């Protein structure tokens, strides 16, 4: 029943600022201690302060004593926290938590859906997409290997299907790589009976909605 | 000349009181103590400060002179004790008070007393807490070791002023 | 501050196995509380206050320890265990996370099948070469692959990347990607990758010649 | 004789650690402070201690000694401060760790900095806190006054041994 | 919804012991402090102590630590005080209560329905009923005050109605006064037009349960 | 330990209009908690550190205050508001709970009917004597009754009992009651009690001859 809600992702350009907000429901928002937490892929679970509504007393953790500053409206049940001179470094994952003395010691007992933050100068980029063809380059007792490239786009997600998904048995798609040039590329592979290839049809449909794209490419067994 | 009996007689005194002090100071307090604690300091202070009372054995003049020379050796020694002493004492009492620009582990027997607890750090990560009595307890006890460090270096210094030919 | 310290980075059993797994602390703490995390999804409580169960946590666990050092124990682990696991502390300021634990279920070696696909015309018209290496359904998940392009060793121009493992045969499946520009592609006869696995008694080499199809 | 200026000497130093710690023992700490702070001993033993130091003046035999007699009573009136001051120490030593034969009121401007606090009971009424570092701290704080006035108690003993001299 | 359920009542013989119980519902029992207060007409709310089941450490008020006993059973969740050597100072309400740390201090914010300890010698003694009749010794104004006077009873309590709870209107029954015979005795009277004292039949129907007494007085100007 | 003194002992007003209340502890307290109690029940929590309102409270009430001195206030009384209050504190060991304070309604002054019944025949067959003074729905509450037998005071022999407040008059009803043996009941003639209040212009007197009827 208790709930803290997030809107789910941020875009901003390099060196300007972001506030993002923790909305509370369902408890007596005024009574409770509010919590951030950072998390990277780099360097884990970080603690970033507090804020306590019931009056605006305030805690932060000196590393980011710089960075941040926690405000609550008393009114509105609404927690935000602002973040200054943004770079790539804050690309990071950032949740509320709200935590309540519970047998003898404090524990983070309620935790919000997430916020993620994007740190990147890059205009939205519509995606190239390649075939791998089926080759005997690419054929394995009595399967082919086949697939689609989806080439340089931003932001994420790219979503992928094969034949508006009547074809999903042995799908692999990998994560994103996120590319020197600042794009995105991605790839989906699939194997298929490899004495068919001459006769059955697959096309991967790639949508890209943030760009709007949507596109069908044919796999075929021409090699090279 | 007759001022050095009493010089004696002072520095005896303001050796017992670094004992005094210095075992005071070990009170269990946390993990962390201050460095001339984990120096040892105020032992080996207090001894040496004890030993050039030797002035106290007067000057025997009989024979070639009885405050034998190497006693000069004995003084010497000693004033190497009060410098380092108040050097530690101001160092210590500024970890207290901006960063630790050292920590040190403290010692075993000393720690089975007060394994949850530092006095170095004592801002509370919930801010429904700060008028809480539990915080009210540390920043007085942050005060006493203050006031026993200071007690300590103005008493320090009070050799250095004195224990010298 | 004070730092958790958790092993082993990688735990590994089979459904019905016990296994056990510690945090260390530098210095003593009054209590340590564990979370569970899944990827996309915020962590969860799961331990408060060294053993206490948090609300609908399976009776398989228990957690346990004392001073400076816990463990949580799982008696029989089952498919859906698998997870990351952080302890946390409140002791000092700040409160701090540990490094975390992964858990993997344990299965047969699986050789990788191979295969490789060179540039399609489309990307050549473009102006670009991008070579993929695919390696499939394998196990375990370290692997090696090194590209050779006319027996001339490759390094710093490729990027790999692997699947999470599959829930129902544990399998991995990897792909590596070779990207030059043409010029550069079309000064080489033989581009290969190179796989060493486990599963394999020598490394294996699926290779093509470019302007050969 | 001639002990007698080391014998001055030695009562000026200890005269003066009764001023240290007194002021050390007056550091904010609660509402009830010990009685010997309320009674405002530390500092009127240390005066009347330093004061008959006039034994401190040379023996000036100029024919009747310049020592006037009423020093005598100076130094009189200096041991009656010594014997008070030691039955008031291990007076207070009693009320920390027993109960209450008396309790007094502290200073208003010491209130100002410790409302809320008092270490002459120390035990939580929520037995889930009993592991909890606030306890610890407080008996922390209580080991800290049993040492200073220990410490005071027996320094000021220090006295009565000599100042009958 | 939390609950705390106690027994209503318990009559003991002087300098014997009782043991009276508090059972919770509805919340993790072992992660919360268990407390027992005092209430008297004399000296109002006393604090008795407490117990945290998780491991059972206990706290008690000197002033009743040679008198109380606190124990817990962690299976069934049930508290137990105990009480020994009871005299005539004992008698009062008992109340458990639940102990949260919330809003930055803690609070009672649960209580039990209480328990009421008696200690009497006193064996169980029915009533005897006198009527005051109503008489010009007892009109005024068009009104006749009459009543029942329920004399010598134990233990409480006494039920009075008034023809079978037909007549309410004007009733006022005083409360219990005990005795220095140790009895208890009380009176309930009602006011009625005097123009119909000798026409008009009014009858109290005292109950006491505890005595298993049903009994009928008619009540009527006609004695003196 | 620390004392909480609570003033008035007794606090009035008519509807709709504010009235206020004072704890005052001997020591400085970080929060004060207050409780409301109805005769025959529990009582219940309604304020809780210094300013908060307990769930369902209405809204007339707030609290305030601050170091040693603290107040509770009511913007406009209503009769459900009748019930008492005691403040109390968790600052120290034990914790403790103030003295509390009784809430009446004010109405307008009522004399009390007086009525007086003589023993009846049946209990006089049994060897006792009950002789009842009746003061009948009155106000305020404070009344005196001194019983006088053949105009001797009497004295140590007589108990009475009052009933709460009703809620619909706001009025009061008492009786007292002497109690003698029958060898001195009828060691008299005239017995009388005698009653003083605030409603009377001076004291009256019921009373009768034994053996007049
Ligand atoms: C000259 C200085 C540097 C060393 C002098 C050493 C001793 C005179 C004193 C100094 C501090 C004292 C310690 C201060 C506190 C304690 C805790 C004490 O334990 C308790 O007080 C609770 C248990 C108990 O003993 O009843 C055990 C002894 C000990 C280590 C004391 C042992 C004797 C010590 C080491
Ligand atoms: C600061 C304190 C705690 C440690 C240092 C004290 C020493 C520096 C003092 C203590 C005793 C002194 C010594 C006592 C005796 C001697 C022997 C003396 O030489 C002889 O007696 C010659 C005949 C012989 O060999 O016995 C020369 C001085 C010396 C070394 C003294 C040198 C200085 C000493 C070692
Ligand atoms: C021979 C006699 C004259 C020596 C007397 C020395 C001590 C008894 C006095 C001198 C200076 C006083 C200290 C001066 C400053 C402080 C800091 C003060 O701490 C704070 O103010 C912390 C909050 C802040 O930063 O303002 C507490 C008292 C204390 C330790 C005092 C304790 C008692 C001291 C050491
Ligand atoms: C012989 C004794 C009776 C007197 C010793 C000299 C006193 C005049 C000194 C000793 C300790 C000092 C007290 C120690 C601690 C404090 C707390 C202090 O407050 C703080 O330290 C924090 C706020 C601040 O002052 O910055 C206010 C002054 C006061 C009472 C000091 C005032 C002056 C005192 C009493
Ligand atoms: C800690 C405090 C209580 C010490 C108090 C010391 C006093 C009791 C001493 C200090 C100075 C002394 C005084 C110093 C000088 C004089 C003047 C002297 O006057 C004379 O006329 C002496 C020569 C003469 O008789 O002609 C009488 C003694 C008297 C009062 C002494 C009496 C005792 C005094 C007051
Ligand atoms: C001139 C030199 C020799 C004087 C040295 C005096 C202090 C340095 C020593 C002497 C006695 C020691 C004290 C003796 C007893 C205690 C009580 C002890 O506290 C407890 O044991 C609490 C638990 C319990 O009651 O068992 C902590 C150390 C302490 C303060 C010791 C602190 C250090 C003291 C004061």
């Amino acid at each position: 029943q208790v709930q803290l809600q997030q809107p789910g992702a941020e875009l901003v350009k390099p060196g300007a600022s972001v506030k993002m907000s923790c909305k509370a429901s369902g408890y007596t928002f005024t009574s409770y201690n509010m919590h951030w937490v950072k998390q990277t892929p780099g360097r884990g679970l970080e603690w970033i302060g507090a804020i306590y509504p019931g009056n605006g007393d305030t805690s932060y953790n000196q590393k980011f004593k710089g960075k941040a500053t926690l405000t609550a409206d008393k009114s509105s049940s609404t927690a935000y926290m602002q973040l200054s001179s943004l770079t790539s470094e804050d690309s990071a994952v950032y949740y509320c938590a709200r935590s309540t003395y519970y047998g003898g010691d404090w524990y983070f007992n309620v935790w919000g859906a997430g916020t993620t933050v994007t740190v990147s100068a890059a205009s939205t980029k519509g995606p190239s997409v390649f075939p791998l063809a089926p080759s005997s380059k690419s054929t394995s007792g009595g399967t082919a290997a086949l697939g689609c490239l989806v080439k340089d786009y931003f932001p994420e997600p790219v979503t992928v299907s094969w034949n508006s998904g009547a074809l999903t048995s042995g799908v692999h798609t990998f994560p994103a790589v996120l590319q020197s040039s600042g794009l995105y590329s991605l790839s989906s592979v699939v194997t298929v009976p490899s004495s068919s290839l001459g006769t059955q049809t697959y096309i991967c449909n790639v949508n890209h909605k943030p760009s709007n794209t949507k596109v069908d490419k044919k796999v075929e067994p021409k090699s090279c | 000349m007759r001022e050095s009996k009493t010089l004696g007689a002072v520095q005896i005194m303001n050796g017992l009181f670094h004992i005094a002090l210095g075992g005071l100071l070990m009170i269990p307090a946390g993990i962390y103590a201050p460095i001339c604690v984990t120096v040892w300091y105020p032992l080996w202070g207090g001894i040496m400060y004890i030993i050039s009372g030797s002035l106290l054995a007067a000057t025997e003049k009989n024979s070639r002179k009885c405050l034998v020379k190497g006693k000069m050796i004995m003084n010497s020694l000693s004033l190497f004790a009060a410098i380092s002493g108040m050097i530690l004492s101001i160092m210590d009492i500024l970890n207290i008070k901006i960063s630790h620009f050292l920590k040190m582990e403290s010692l075993n027997f000393i720690r089975a007393h007060t394994p949850y607890i530092n006095i170095y750090n004592c801002e509370p990560a919930n801010p429904s807490e700060k008028n809480s009595p539990s915080t009210q307890y540390c920043y007085s006890i942050q005060s006493l070791f203050l006031g026993i460090l200071s007690v300590m270096l103005i008493f320090a210094f009070f050799q250095e002023l004195v224990i010298a030919g | 501050q004070i730092v958790l310290s958790q092993s082993p980075a990688i735990l590994s059993a089979s459904p019905g196995e016990k296994v056990t797994m510690t945090c260390r602390a530098s210095s003593s703490v009054s209590y340590i509380h564990w979370f569970q995390q899944k990827p996309g999804s915020s962590p969860k409580p799961w331990i408060y206050a060294t053993s206490n169960l948090a609300s609908g946590v399976p009776v398989r666990f228990s957690g346990s320890g004392s001073g400076t050092s816990y463990s949580l124990t799982i008696s029989r682990v089952e498919a859906e265990d698998a997870a990351t696991y952080y302890c946390q502390q409140w002791t000092s300021n700040p409160p701090t996370f540990g490094g975390g634990t992964k858990l993997e279920i344990k299965r047969t070696v699986a050789a990788p099948s191979v295969f490789i696909f060179p540039p399609s015309d489309e990307q050549l018209k473009s102006g670009t070469a991008s070579v993929v290496c695919l390696l499939n359904n394998f196990y375990p998940r370290e692997a090696k692959v090194q590209w050779k392009v006319d027996n001339a060793l490759q390094s710093g121009n490729s990027q790999e990347s692997v699947t999470e493992q599959d829930s129902k045969d544990s399998t991995y499946s990897l792909s590596s990607t070779l990207t030059l520009s043409k010029a550069d592609y079309e000064k080489h006869k033989v581009y290969a990758c190179e796989v060493t696995h486990q599963g394999l008694s020598s490394p294996v080499t699926k290779s093509f010649n470019r302007g050969e199809c």
